[PDB]
């Protein structure tokens, strides 16, 4: 297990190997974060979340 | 759903009813933008005329969240046929968007070649809706969820009375008494990912419900994604 077969190289979401290293990315009405790993909702609603 | 437990406040918010004249359910969709519904292609045929219900649980109650959608578009897969049932999808276009809330939200789609090696891969996904509880019932007046693990794709043929093609998949158990069924087609199937749930199948047929060596069949969203995106554009 490498790159986005070890635990999903770290992403919150989308994983892709690029050259020989891990790209994470995000799904429409998240922005990926600063450590370019995590998703954060630019909005009250984001996809995929339950609303509790 | 037969089995399974009832969707809580806020857990099944992408849940879409597709109710027809008389103002009753007879498919599900999934809610997936302000603007767009994922469902059945075979659910277009059960219906003259048809409106698009979100943010309902209880068909029997008024929860102050509930709000009907007319569609504007209707977009079916030109493919799909009823004699095989593949190519089981269509999107539809709403005239009015829809407004997020509690209980009102939008199911992510997923990249396909992530969502091949990372979420079908799991152990299990989400069914939901207001089908019948039993093979023999009426429709749920309540709004239920049901885990399903994935089934290998050989088992699943193999058990299979008609041909499974590629754009099909199975879930559910081989003799558990749990499943979709009646009035559940169109409906999402949801695999959970770090909390976050993308939307990875369409309740589409099966033979009869939670029958012993039988499982569930689900459009493969994952083959429609490059339509999906066109559909919506
Ligand atoms: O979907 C159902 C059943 N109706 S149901 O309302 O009980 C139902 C409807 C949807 C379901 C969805 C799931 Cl995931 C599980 C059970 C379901 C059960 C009865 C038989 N059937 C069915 C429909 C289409 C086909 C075609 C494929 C090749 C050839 N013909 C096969 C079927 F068995
Ligand atoms: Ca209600
Ligand atoms: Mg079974």
């Amino acid at each position: 297990r490498k790159l986005c077969s070890l635990d999903n190289g770290d992403c919150d979401q989308f994983c892709h190997e690029e050259q020989n290293s891990v790209v994470c990315s995000c799904a429409r009405g998240y922005t990926l974060a600063d450590n370019g790993k995590a998703c954060i909702p630019t909005g009250p609603y984001p996809c995929g979340k339950q609303t509790l | 759903i037969v089995g399974g437990q009832e969707c809580k406040d806020g857990e099944c918010p992408w849940q879409a009813l597709l109710i027809n004249e008389e103002n009753e359910g007879f498919c599900g969709g999934t809610i997936l933008s302000e603007f767009y519904i994922l469902t059945a292609a075979h659910c277009l045929y059960q219906a003259k005329r048809f409106k698009v219900r979100v943010g309902d649980r209880n068909t029997e109650q008024e929860e102050g969240g509930e709000a009907v959608h007319e569609v504007e578009v209707v977009i079916k897969h030109n493919r799909f046929t009823k004699e095989t049932y593949d190519f089981d999808i269509a999107v539809l276009r709403l005239k009015t968007p829809i407004t997020f809330r509690m209980n009102v939200a939008p199911a992510c789609l997923p990249e396909r070649d992530w969502a091949e090696s990372t979420l079908m891969t799991q152990k299990t996904g989400i069914v939901s809706g207001f089908g019948r509880t039993h093979e023999k019932g009426r429709q749920s007046t309540r709004l239920k969820m049901l885990e399903v693990p994935y089934v290998d794709r050989n088992s699943c043929k193999l058990s299979s009375s008609f041909i499974i093609t590629q754009n099909m998949f199975c879930a559910g158990y081989d003799t558990k008494q749990e499943d979709a069924c009646q009035g559940d087609s169109g409906g999402p199937h949801v695999t959970r990912f770090k909390d976050t749930y993308f939307v990875t199948g369409i309740v589409s047929w099966g033979e009869g419900c939670a029958r012993k060596g039988k499982y569930g069949i689900y459009t493969k969203v994952t083959a429609f994604l490059k339509w999906i995106d066109r559909s919506m554009k």
